[PDB]
RNA sequence: GCGAUGAUCACCCGGGUGGGUACAAAUGGCAGUCUGACAAGU
RNA sequence: GAGUCCCAUAACCUUUGUACCCCAGAGUGAGAAA
RNA sequence: GAGGAAACUCAAAGAGUGCUAU
């Protein structure tokens, strides 16, 4: 029913941000909506993280239309403010995307969260 | 039409032997006989790619 | 005399062509715009004016049940739109939407009305400025010929050979330069008399009609005291009809 | 390369309703139901024909799996002029519009999708294409929209789920003709990521066979996509032997 | 053990009676399967006993919803009651959907529903021959009713509304400018036409719309009265002094008098120009109102017309929302909609148009509250640079 | 009292050349206004 | 005797004039200000 | 030997399709 849907629980958000925070260290993370919009059309994104408390939430509801048209998993999470802290940038982030690389050191972690994400959807 | 306008005649002659046109390209091997039905048409660009492919 | 100025013919014909283009453009617009509310009408009724008149009579598919389209459409056409109305795929529209689109239908019919008014006005002008040609070649063709030259005197100075191929310059000059074959009919093909002819007789009457057209024109253009009657055109029209009758009478096939 | 003001020689393809636009490069091209616009920004051809200005649309394989399937050299494509087609997984008009192009005004396309957000666009595209009926509905329960569907001569499925095979069976059983066409796009990762793709590809084939579908062809969609194939079959109720 | 079959058609419900029951043991043998294809054999299996068309388009949708949910409608209840005999034992009825079975059983305890493959094969056969089985009964044409009904069933659950519709913006834009060229083209023709009769006046009143009205009043230059001078003086204002000039120039001019038939065309043609300007101003206001309803944030942020043009380039408000900020910038970079420091505001403002499109596009009923503050943010940046 | 709801990012001597988009004009160019005695019937 | 039927009511090129332009494009992606 | 043109012409066959073929 809510526009921000599906929204990850306290637990599933946990492994997501862990992937996000490390992925920033590995230069595998594109941060913010326009980069999220960027990656979807180029089809280099594993899955997209969105903040459910975004002001206004509709500023990012375009991304799921792009995401599921390209059959890319996506999800919502409660607090934007936490995501930036994971993302490593000194400002809130409302949207983030993990870029495609089968040579990344974290292919198992990303795929692990990806599988859970698909079940959630 | 049987008139087979010369500009169309050469044009079909520039795509039968298209391999020699640019030394870096090197297409597949295909004989490409003339067909008995064809038309010449213009691709058209869209507004977003004004810069890249216009 | 204010009734004998050809600069009005050249403007009217130019305006007449412009009205046809713009009237056609808006016709597609009401087709697509109301096509939203009821896409199926365009396939049934092709006429733009008839399409618009339906919109004025009935606005919404619900009205099709009770509205009568007899005056606009014949019996088999009007029933088809009624069946299409209730089974239509289109979505409902607001009255504010309805009002604007109805004004377009009013806009379409008014220009359809004016276009005929301009057509009648043009006919009256030619029958005063060049009565004989209107008798021989006709109104629509004659104005286009005069407009091509730019003046009655200029076309009156065009020999019948050029009048014959007045509107085929590109194929003419192209063909002349490439040592290939040349036009015959020019702008005159849309005249009536060339129409009734068949086969190669088309070319013959074109030559004969052009020769008489010059005869009629040089009388129309330069005659100091021309009576606005078209007598020279009428008698010339008689000759070409006689020329056509004997020409078409001939049968190549052996009987 | 395929730049606007340039011209190309458009010619028929082996599959009726498909064309090749030749030039410095070639393009898979299909004639436009709806001249004057692009559904997803694709490239378009315009030809003057006695004069009417007929338009064509370029087909991008990297966006549509079916187009890539043609290009891999699919022998039989049941989608053709004057044939009813059931497209499962109608995310948007990216592929459906092109399929609608192939069937023509006489034919129709029965587009099926579940989610609401893409359906709104599918509805918008489907309107401009009168031959398209957008059935935004779950494909896992064809009985819901049996009311809206008759016979379809070919069923194409781009639905991305683990349980595709059962979905194909029901829709084929209810609506597909005998000896009708079936075209399935299979993504290995979506079904079973634990095992290699090639194993999934055989496993799905057997699911088709027990569903009374004699599969005819399978083509990997290299290089346009990784770990994918189009499987083409015939629905032979009488006997697959 | 099947005696009656229920089939639902977009025109209405159809009930059939099974004269002969096909073999169940060899149900999958090729010859019996070929029979389902064969009309001649199939007609022997069943016959049409009753058909109840829906009264109108609406009834089909509600039943289409009810059948989707496995619910028995009043229309379905009536047809079954009329046909199914009372029953010690239970009359057997074939239904495609199992979920509908319990609903039928609740209403009619005396009927047992069958949905096994044997029923499915018969349902497959019925849906195959379609109108051929109706034996000339008026069933319309099944294909169109599917198109319309399926069209209706789709928007219902997604809750599509005319309010979301933004095409009316796109068409009116191309209509607004299309009107603009034509009024200019036609008005200039009026000047040439009346220019012959009174060439000086065309110079006096450069505004074409004013000129058409003045020609409508001043049909003939010869008619010059003090009261007429006041009347044309009322037209526009005497500050320019044209009211005195027209009387003076009309008295002394080289314009050749035109025929009465000519004059009738000039004013009537000028009347046509006036109507288009009259409609053009009407449509322009409609564009303003529709934009405020559809995309309030864009309208407030940049302006109704400018926001309208942007939507046209993207092809739809949904298209504009999907595009990235950079793409939105180059979308309006050909007509300078958004227009080194000058460029920075353009890049800056383009982003605010992009986010505003997102707010309008996906909100069922967008407001202008965000557009106001977003524009205010641009104003702060404008002052800063 | 900033920021991922997004920061940052051709030539010559203040001046002149080079190039690009759109519209209007040219009585500027292409560009030169078909042929000419026969035809049809017995 | 002889292609109206590819708008000489026109297309294209040249000159002049008017108004604007000299950013990336599948744009980059964390600095800026001090 | 290879061909071409004409048809409310005359034949010899093949395939598919349609129409209550009950």
């Amino acid at each position: 029913n809510p526009k921000a849907f599906p929204l990850a629980d306290a637990a599933l958000t946990q492994q997501i941000l862990d992937v996000v925070q490390q992925a920033a260290n590995l230069r595998q993370l594109k941060k913010g909506a326009n980069e999220a919009t960027k990656t979807l059309n180029r089809g280099i994104s594993e899955f997209i993280i969105m903040a459910a408390d975004c002001e206004p939430i509709e500023i990012l509801l375009h991304l799921p239309l792009l995401c599921e048209d390209k059959n890319v998993p996506y999800v919502f999470v409660p607090s934007r403010v936490a995501l930036g802290r994971a993302c490593g940038v000194s400002r809130p982030v409302i949207a983030a995307s993990i870029t495609t690389n089968d040579a990344s050191a974290i292919k198992t972690q990303i795929y692990a969260v990806k599988d859970k994400i698909e079940t959630l959807l | 039409d049987d008139n087979m306008r010369r500009e169309v005649q050469r044009d079909l002659l520039l795509i039968k032997h298209r391999a020699a046109l640019d030394p870096k390209r090197h297409y597949k091997k295909q004989r490409w006989e003339v067909p008995e039905r064809f038309a010449i048409g213009t691709i058209i660009e869209d507004k977003s790619e004004f810069y890249s492919s216009r | 005399s204010a009734d004998k100025v050809d600069v009005m013919i050249i403007q009217a014909i130019a305006l007449l062509d412009d009205l046809d283009k713009e009237l056609n453009t808006y016709a597609m617009r009401c087709k697509e715009w109301y096509g939203w509310h009821f896409p199926e009408l365009a396939k049934i009724v092709t006429d733009s004016v008839a399409y618009a008149r339906i919109i004025l009579t009935m606005g919404i598919r619900s009205k099709a049940s009770e509205t009568d389209l007899s005056e606009i459409l014949p019996e088999e056409i009007e029933e088809r739109v009624k069946t299409a109305a209730e089974v239509s795929m289109g979505t409902e529209i607001t009255q504010t939407d309805l009002d604007n689109i109805n004004a377009l239908a009013e806009q379409i019919v008014e220009f359809a009305a004016y276009r005929e008014q301009l057509s009648n006005y043009l006919s009256a002008r030619m029958k005063a400025i060049a009565p004989n040609l209107t008798q021989l070649v006709g109104e629509l063709v004659g104005a286009r010929l005069i407009a091509h030259s730019g003046s009655l005197i200029s076309l009156a100075k065009s020999p019948a050979s050029t009048i014959q191929i007045l509107g085929a310059e590109k194929a003419l000059f192209r063909a002349l330069k490439t040592k290939h074959d040349t036009p015959k009919y020019g702008l005159l093909y849309h005249a009536s008399l060339v129409g009734q002819a068949t086969g190669k007789n088309k070319g013959k009457i074109a030559r004969v009609l052009a020769a008489k057209a010059a005869v009629s024109l040089r009388y129309d253009a330069l005659a100091e005291d021309r009576d606005d009657s078209g007598d020279i055109g009428l008698e010339s029209r008689a000759k070409v009809e006689n020329r056509l009758s004997q020409l078409e009478g001939r049968d190549l096939r052996t009987t | 390369g395929a730049r606007g003001g340039a011209k190309v020689v458009i010619e028929p393809h082996r599959h009726a309703g498909v064309y090749i636009a030749r030039g410095k490069e070639d393009l898979l091209v299909t004639k436009n139901m709806a001249p004057g616009e692009s559904v997803y920004g694709e490239k378009r051809i315009s030809v003057e024909e006695p004069p009417t200005k007929v338009e064509y649309r370029v087909w991008n394989p990297f966006r549509s799996k079916l187009a890539a399937g043609i290009m891999g050299g699919l022998d039989e494509l049941f989608i053709a002029p004057g044939k009813k087609v059931l497209y499962l997984g109608a995310a948007s008009g990216t592929s459906v519009s092109h399929v609608s192009d192939v069937v023509g005004p006489e034919g129709v396309v029965y587009a099926v999708e579940f989610s609401h957000r893409p359906g709104r666009e599918l509805i918008s595209m489907a309107k401009k294409r009168p031959n398209i009926i957008p059935i935004i509905e779950d494909a896992r329960h064809p009985q819901k929209y049996r009311m809206l569907i008759g016979m379809v001569d070919c069923v194409f499925a781009d639905v991305a789920q683990p349980d595709q095979a059962r979905i194909i069976a029901l829709n084929s059983h209810m609506f597909l003709k005998d000896q009708g066409g079936v075209v399935i796009s299979i993504k290995a990762n979506c079904i079973d990521s634990t095992v290699d793709a090639e194993t999934v590809f055989a496993r799905e084939v057997q699911k088709l066979r027990e569903e009374r579908i004699k599969p005819l062809e399978q083509l990997t969609l290299e290089p346009y996509e990784r770990d994918h194939c189009i499987v083409v079959g015939r629905y032979m109720r009488s006997g697959l032997k | 053990p099947i005696e009656y079959l229920l089939f639902e058609e977009p025109t209405g419900y159809a009930v059939f009676k099974v004269k002969l029951q096909q073999d169940d043991i060899g149900s999958r043998l090729k010859e019996v399967q070929e029979q389902i294809n064969d009309f001649g054999a199939f007609t022997k299996l069943i016959e049409l006993v009753s058909f109840a068309p829906f009264k109108g388009a609406a009834e089909a949708l509600e039943n289409a919803n009810d059948i989707s949910e496995g619910l028995v409608s009043e229309s379905l209840k009536a047809i079954l009651d009329l046909n199914l005999p009372k029953a010690k034992k239970n009359i057997t009825l074939a239904i495609s959907d199992k979920n509908l079975g319990p609903s039928i059983k609740e209403e009619f305890p005396y009927v047992d529903c069958i949905s096994n493959e044997l029923a499915q094969d018969l349902i497959r056969g019925v849906r195959l021959h379609g109108e051929k089985l109706f034996k000339g009964l008026q069933s319309g044409d099944l294909e169109r009713a599917q198109l319309g009904l399926g069209h209706a069933y789709s928007r219902a659950k997604v809750k599509f509304s005319v309010q979301k519709n933004d095409n009316h913006i796109i068409q009116a834009i191309a209509l607004l400018d299309q009107l603009d060229k034509d009024i200019n083209t036609f008005a200039m023709r009026v000047k040439e036409w009346y220019g012959w009769h009174f060439p000086e006046l065309a110079k006096l009143v450069p505004d074409n719309y004013t000129f058409a009205k003045l020609v409508l009043f001043i049909k003939d230059k010869a008619s010059l009265n003090d009261d007429s001078l006041h009347d044309l003086a009322a037209l526009l204002n005497e500050d320019s002094g044209i009211a005195q000039r027209v009387i003076d120039n009309a008295r002394i001019s080289m314009g050749q008098d035109i025929s009465e038939t000519d004059m009738e065309n000039v004013c009537v043609f000028a009347q046509r120009v006036a109507s288009l300007a009259d409609y053009r101003r009407q449509l322009y206001d409609y564009l303003c109102e529709k934009m405020h309803t559809v995309a309030p944030n864009l309208s407030e942020l940049i302006g109704e017309v400018i926001g309208a043009r942007l939507i046209s380039h993207a092809g739809s408000l949904t298209n504009l929302s999907k595009q990235a900020a950079s793409t939105v910038q180059i979308l309006g970079a050909e007509k300078a909609l958004f227009r080194k420091n000058k460029g920075r505001i353009s890049r800056y403002l383009a982003n605010k148009c992009s986010m505003a499109s997102r707010i309008d596009n996906y909100s069922e009923e967008p407001s202008n509250v965000f557009g106001s503050v977003l524009k205010k943010q641009v104003e702060q940046r404008l002052e800063f640079y």
